């Protein structure tokens, strides 16, 4: 642990990207979480929301 | 309730027939419906007011 | 009158992207080709890679 201090930005960053990739499969009220998924069942009116 | 499975569905007929009163779908599109892949299909039938 | 008479309803109620397709659209199946970047789509699961 002598080197905690540069560990902690490393690891904070790593967390951070983690957490930015794993907000891509969240719904967000939306009927899925993959774009490919709703534009295939979708037409462009329905799927705008 | 009848199960569907194991088979081709073609739902371009089905949507181009007039005969029908309404023709309303909730989670997909049906001109999208011929491109799309489905575990199982469960019809149900009733004659209602 | 309209609105009293008998109705014959059929819904079509099906799972979405969870298990192994068995009900799928007269789409003809293409061939495969490995290491170039492809418009892939299996059982409907369009992608690109």
């Amino acid at each position: 642990s002598a080197l905690g201090k540069l560990q902690d930005v490393v690891n904070q960053n790593a967390q951070a990207l983690n957490t930015l990739v794993k907000q891509l499969s969240s719904n967000f009220g939306a009927i899925s979480s993959v774009l490919n998924d709703i534009l295939s069942r979708l037409d462009p009116p329905e799927a705008e929301v | 309730r009848k199960r569907i499975s194991n088979c081709v569905a073609d739902y371009s007929v089905l949507y181009n027939s007039a005969s029908f009163s309404t023709f309303k779908c909730y989670g997909v599109s049906p001109t999208k419906l011929n491109d799309l892949c489905f575990t199982n299909v469960y019809a149900d039938s009733f004659v209602i007011r | 009158g309209v609105g009293y008479q008998p109705y014959r309803v059929v819904v079509l109620s099906f799972e979405l992207l969870h298990a192994p397709a068995t009900v799928c659209g007269p789409k003809k199946s293409t061939n495969l080709v490995k290491n170039k970047c492809v418009n892939f789509n299996f059982n409907g699961l369009t992608g690109t890679g």
